[PDB]
């Protein structure tokens, strides 16, 4: 009986954006880099950041991919956005 | 419910000795019991074992490789193909933190008193009382395999207690071919 | 906080859950993704009540159908004798049925026994007859506990008309009584019925002939028809198990 | 320190800002001057889905032919929507504008049937409510389809019934060119909500 | 007056009877034979209560068992992709599970089930996991409604790690979440399941693999074991049937 | 999850049973008509520890040389019981039933002495109380050792004392066969509760 | 019995459903959003009976 | 002695609403509407065989009338592949 229409409840279900790998060999004050694209930098905002370029054939044919969040789902149907943006950041390890 | 064999010699003269808890000596004195069963499920490991355990309480008679002068189960007929713990009473026990489960089993029956013969004479021709001396039986199965690094043991031991609340005991005579009898260990294996 | 997410996290360090069979013991308490105001998009609440298993073990069900025909002189039509001298003269039958076997062995009763173990049931019966208005006779509907398993001589086989007719029983008239209804109790000496290990039956049904199926001195319509219905009353299964009997 | 793995919920805002909803509503009034709070208002909007719909004379044409595929390419907000769940109810809205550049007859008209959903026009009469327009004089066709369903929802995959829910049929007696736009009733919308698929951008050839 | 004994006799000639399923119409009301002040000989009700086809329904029922080792770049322990720019690159899942049937056919459920025509049910299902404290690892668990009948690009797999994250789903951490609970409402457009005519799943349960299995540079110790149990809730059988489903 | 090795007291039961007292208590008035809570009772009771005790005539027997085997083989109560216990107290109550099968002389009796524990005749007076029967017109000699000690308990163990605790001395005229059995007076009854011993079975020989 | 050839107008419905109308105004709320129940406003609408 | 039962069958199944398709049309290849155009079926079956002396007939009819009651009807358009159209019996049996 909720209303999953309403854009905050869109825009507030979240999605992985980032799955990074921090080894014993990553450098202080370095980005960890490593693992996945965008490493260690995340554009604060609801549109999308990322995409990857799917090259196909002569000629070689290029059409770019993009990984939207609900949040970047919506905002790609607007012109401009104003948003609070939230990141829950958590490690997988052990004790 | 357990009993072991001392043959000693020509013949082979072979008596049967028992292991019993208070309540199995208790027991022994009656035709007839009736109680509730409580067993305490220690798990001896430490803080870096895992593993999820399932005790599930089956009703009625025991699978059985019945021998000439004893009984035991048959682990053929308790895996969970043939022996399914869908349909029954059971706890599954985590052993992340936690170690220890009390479980009592109160009476069922279609009796109102079950025999305290159990195996006392019991095997392949003998059967008949065991099954009817207890309710049912409880099997321990891994939910999950034992989780272990190579820092500690690859095993962990299994300790069970047993005692018995809510008793009633029927007759002061007991069921036995023969007597109350206690075994005296002889000093040496060639005695009788 | 968020939407259609579980997010991991810590919670309760002794969590211990109950469902219905099982009992769970967890580290802690399980992270759960259930759905926010929750209804019920169906309608079958609406066109009937979810029928229990004792509700459908009390549904009569149809288990012999039986046309005895005037002059046959078959143990269906063989009246019921005054004296009975020898065993190889016993008192003839029409149907018999061994109870409660009988009726947990169909209607598919037995699905719904199935991983239970002991039973507690009283067995209602129910005769329907038909003769047209010509037709004449009298059946005797009795029931003998443990005729299977007790000496001859206490059977109800084996002793008399007047014997027979002193067992609990309900006279069958095809004039005055069409049907009727007749209920078995609990049988057994223990606490109850073992659905797996003892594959037993504790009462025996009979229907006797007192008066042969009396008609004109014709053909095929000098005849009666009878149904008989089964069902179970003041159930209690209890104790669940993994097994079953092969025998159903 | 104590061995464990646990989560404290810790949570941090990074500066001392007013009220996001003053500094919103102040910018909605000066650089939007309305809001969107709900995406069903989208569904109430009417969005081009084609341009350039040819039609042949004398001809019922289901509008499924059209809208089959104008679901899978995500251009209108009925569609682009539609990946986001996995339900939906209510009626429809589409709307015909005439682009026909030629005369065909004296007297051009459209007329508009009801059809079940998946349905070919050999399986269904042409009785049943209608709507007849005159291009000329109203070179737009306005329509609503009802929410004529055995069901209470409609899902948007395969089913192993069909007819179970209305549709348009739609007819003409020339051959005309038409721009479609659709949306909802005011009764339309979606149910669960799921994640998104992926999406498509700029597309370029290079002669590598 | 007398004791036994059901004489014939007469009655009142308009005779209605409903027993739980059925109804009898008969001429009169039938001679019926029942036990004088009768009693439960039995203790079947003092040793447990008697559980209804709901009860039985909401029992867990272990499903699959699953043992990820570490190292081993199979499908159960790759990890979720970032892009699926073609549908020969599809996300690879640990185990996937149709619904509701895979409950349906566990558990000896669908003895329960038989005889009857519709269903109503959330299906409840719950992950145990254990994993050394020297392993690390995380999944998700998801559930994508009309994923085998819907389209591909519609699916939870062909679409990306943000995609399949915004699905319906649970964080399964080992070190943190131990034990998941999810929930899975009625899925079907329907007002109820068919249990005979129309063999359909509605909602596909997937576990995927957010990180690896992360473990030392050792061997045979470096895993995690998965049990998954599954029951039913909010329960509603109404309307019964002589038909079946051969697939039970 | 939070490292640990620690103990919760989880406790289950199995069932939604009733009372047991009151399914005992029913089980009990259906098919018992008694109730045993204690195991003194038992040591009330008189049991067989021999059902053939030969005598020799004119000799005072020490019932010692009887009762040092018949309690290490545990037929009766006062025996079975005892391999749980460590200590007694309390006085012993005993019955002879006569069995002889001849005619020894005109006049047979029995009589019975006090001795202390573990003397032989040849230590003891026999004056002291004193009972005799005949038991041509009283088959059954019933006697009662009180509690005449040194000590308020007495172990089932050895000692360096001697003659600490009250016995009984048996005479006889002629040669008499009786069946003893035993019991506890109204004061009788054990001490510490300790572990069981292992017991004996079903014997079989077989010639391999 | 007595001989005769009688009728006791016994009826019987096989199910312990809701209420029909509960249930009808539900369906039609979710799935029609009109109801009809009289055939004169059959007559007040318009019906082709010829298209050329 | 009775002769009549009447009996009310309520709405029950999956779907809301049913067809009014039912046999139009209906055939080997075309069956699924028909199907899905009722609720299910009526069996009529002898439990006791029909007695009768050999003074009355030794056969009986079952006449059944058929109603509605609580009705409900959704679209004003039949699902059919024509029109309602009524039949006018020709005068002989050669005409169409």
């Amino acid at each position: 009986a909720v209303d999953e229409m309403a854009i905050g409840y869109v825009c507030g279900n979240p999605a992985i954006k980032h799955v990074l790998t921090w080894s014993t060999t990553d450098v202080v004050q370095n980005p960890i880099s490593n693992g996945d694209d965008w490493g260690g930098v995340i554009p604060v905002g609801m549109p999308c950041y990322s995409k990857t370029i799917r090259a196909v054939k002569a000629t070689s044919t290029k059409t770019e991919v993009m990984d939207p969040a609900p949040c970047e789902y919506v905002a790609n149907l607007f012109s401009y956005w104003r948003a609070t943006m939230c990141y829950r950041i958590t490690v997988v390890k052990t004790a | 419910y357990s009993k072991t064999i001392r043959a000693v010699k020509a013949t082979s003269t072979k008596t049967e000795v028992m292991d019993p808890a208070p309540c199995e000596y208790v027991a022994n004195l009656f035709s007839y019991w009736r109680a509730t069963m409580c067993y305490r499920i220690t798990v001896v490991k430490t803080a870096f074992h895992t593993g999820r355990l399932e005790i599930f309480f089956e009703p009625g008679s025991i699978p059985t490789v019945r021998t000439a002068d004893n009984l035991g189960p048959d682990q053929t007929q308790l895996n969970g193909t043939i022996a399914p713990s869908d349909n029954n009473y059971k706890y599954i026990l985590d052993l992340t933190n936690d170690t220890e489960v009390t479980i009592k089993v109160p009476y069922v029956s279609n009796k109102m008193f079950m025999k305290t013969v159990g195996i006392y004479g019991a095997h392949d021709e003998d059967n008949w009382n065991f099954d009817e001396s207890f309710t049912g039986f409880l099997c321990i199965r891994p939910i999950t395999k034992l989780m272990a690094p190579d820092t500690v043991s690859q095993k962990v031991s299994i300790v069970v207690w047993k005692w018995a609340e809510d008793v009633v005991v029927v007759e002061p005579k007991p069921l036995t071919s023969g007597p109350t009898q206690v075994y005296n260990p002889p000093a040496v294996a060639r005695d009788l | 906080n968020v939407h259609n997410t579980k997010l991991a996290s810590t919670s309760a360090e002794n969590a211990i859950e109950k469902e219905q069979i099982t009992t769970f013991h967890d580290v802690e308490t399980p992270n759960r993704i259930d759905t926010p105001m929750a209804q019920d998009t169906s309608s079958a609440r609406s066109m009937d009540d979810t029928h229990s298993i004792i509700q459908f073990l009390q549904r009569p069900v149809l288990i012999d159908n039986i046309e005895i025909v005037a002059g046959t002189t078959a143990d269906n039509n063989t009246a019921l004798s005054r004296y009975v001298l020898d065993r190889t003269n016993p008192q003839k039958y029409i149907k018999q049925w061994t109870l409660p076997s009988t009726v947990l062995k169909a209607g598919g009763k037995a699905q719904k026994l199935a991983n239970f173990k002991y039973l507690r049931c009283d067995v209602q019966v129910k005769l329907v007859l038909n003769a047209n208005p010509f037709i004449a006779g009298r059946l005797y509907l009795a029931y003998s506990p443990y005729d299977d398993k007790v000496a001859p001589e206490r059977r109800i086989i084996y002793t008399s008309r007047a014997g027979v007719t002193g067992y609990p029983g309900v006279e069958l008239d095809f004039q005055l009584d069409n049907s009727v209804e007749m209920t078995i109790p609990y049988a057994s000496f223990q606490e109850a019925y073992d659905l797996v290990s003892g594959n037993e039956d504790f009462v025996q049904l009979y229907l006797f002939t007192i008066a042969p199926v009396l008609g004109p001195s014709a053909s095929a319509n000098s005849k009666v028809d009878l149904s008989v219905y089964m069902w179970l009353d003041n159930i209690s299964l209890v104790i669940p198990t993994y097994r079953l009997n092969p025998n159903l | 320190i104590n061995l464990s793995n646990k989560t404290d919920e810790n949570t941090i805002s990074f500066f001392d800002s007013g009220d996001p909803e003053r500094m919103n509503s102040e910018a909605l009034m000066r650089g939007c001057g309305e809001q969107i709070v709900n995406l069903r208002p989208l569904l109430r909007t009417f969005r081009t889905i084609n341009d350039n719909w040819s039609l042949a004379a004398n001809t019922k044409t289901p509008i499924t032919d059209l809208t089959n595929t104008a679901d899978a390419e995500g251009r209108d907000y009925m569609s682009y929507l539609s990946f986001l769940y996995r339900f939906y109810r209510g009626g429809r809205r589409y709307k015909f504008f005439n682009t026909t550049p030629l005369k065909q007859s004296q007297t051009c008209y459209v007329r508009s049937f009801l059809i079940p959903r998946n349905y070919t026009a050999d399986e269904i009469n042409t009785d049943g409510p209608s709507h007849i327009t005159y291009p000329v004089i109203n070179p737009v066709h306005e329509v609503e389809v009802p929410f004529y369903s055995q069901y209470r929802k409609i899902p948007i995959a395969s089913t192993t019934d069909k007819g179970y829910d209305s549709s348009l049929m739609y007819y003409t007696n020339v051959g005309t060119q038409q721009i479609v736009a659709r949306a909802g009733n005011d009764d339309f919308t979606f149910g669960w909500m799921i994640g998104t698929p992926q999406l498509q951008g700029i597309t370029k050839e290079v002669a590598n």
